[PDB]
């Protein structure tokens, strides 16, 4: 019985792996968007821009 | 009187030429602003260029 009970342990570990995989995909999206936001802040920091570009 | 009239016309033409010196709504020669700052790094470091009124 103790040996057969390991199936639930393996299933729970696999489910945790899937949860972390989804989290990493979302994190990659968030990092790309954060890089774009950095570039927008850098571009807007310039004082020679007109009102429309800002 | 003719020389004085040509003097006045050239003075007005300088004033107009100084007025029209703009690039996308900003200018470094008409005296609109004291200085312009441009990006010099990803950290937002500037490239100060003091304006020279003409």
């Amino acid at each position: 019985a103790t040996a057969a009970s390991m199936n639930a342990v393996k299933d729970s570990l696999q489910r945790g792996q899937s949860t972390i995989d989804v989290a990493l995909a979302a994190g990659d999206t968030i990092t790309d968007l954060l890089g774009k936001m950095k570039e927008k802040a850098l571009a807007a920091s310039d004082t020679s821009l007109n009102t429309a570009s800002f | 009187n003719a020389l004085k009239s040509d003097f006045d016309s050239l003075r007005d033409q300088i004033e107009k030429a100084a007025t029209n010196a703009k690039f996308n709504g900003v200018s470094i020669a008409d005296g609109s602003t004291t200085k312009l700052t441009f990006l010099a790094n990803s950290d937002g470091s500037g490239f100060t260029v003091n304006a020279k009124t003409i």
